[PDB]
């Protein structure tokens, strides 16, 4: 038995045999947390929309 | 050796054709 | 053959085979989804 996270493939799937995924998965996009910017030099005309 | 496949009607599965009844077979039928 | 959304169970694969899933789902939930010209005057009564 192989228990480990084995994406369940084609091939894989044509050479052995896989049961249900125990795990489902996909591809997501990560990214630096936001965090607080420096604020601009004119940034003090934020308040109000241009 | 024709082979029968059954499904339900549920959108957007399978749903009636608009006009199902003229047409017949596979045609009557459409979704993913 | 059954090709339908017919969820993947226990108790139907125990009596039945299932392929590999080709629909992936989940519970979820759904909820329901312009200031006034004058409305600079909200901030105190009329």
């Amino acid at each position: 038995i192989a228990i480990a996270p084995l994406t369940i493939t084609l091939v894989r799937e044509e050479v052995i045999d896989f049961s249900k995924p125990f795990m489902s998965l996909g591809i997501s996009i990560m990214i630096k947390k936001p965090q607080k910017s420096k604020p601009g030099v004119f940034s003090f005309l934020d308040p109000l929309a241009y | 050796k024709t082979v029968v496949v059954t499904t339900i009607l549920e959108s957007p599965y399978v749903m009636m054709k608009k006009n199902h009844e003229m047409l017949e077979g596979n045609e009557r039928y459409e979704g993913y």
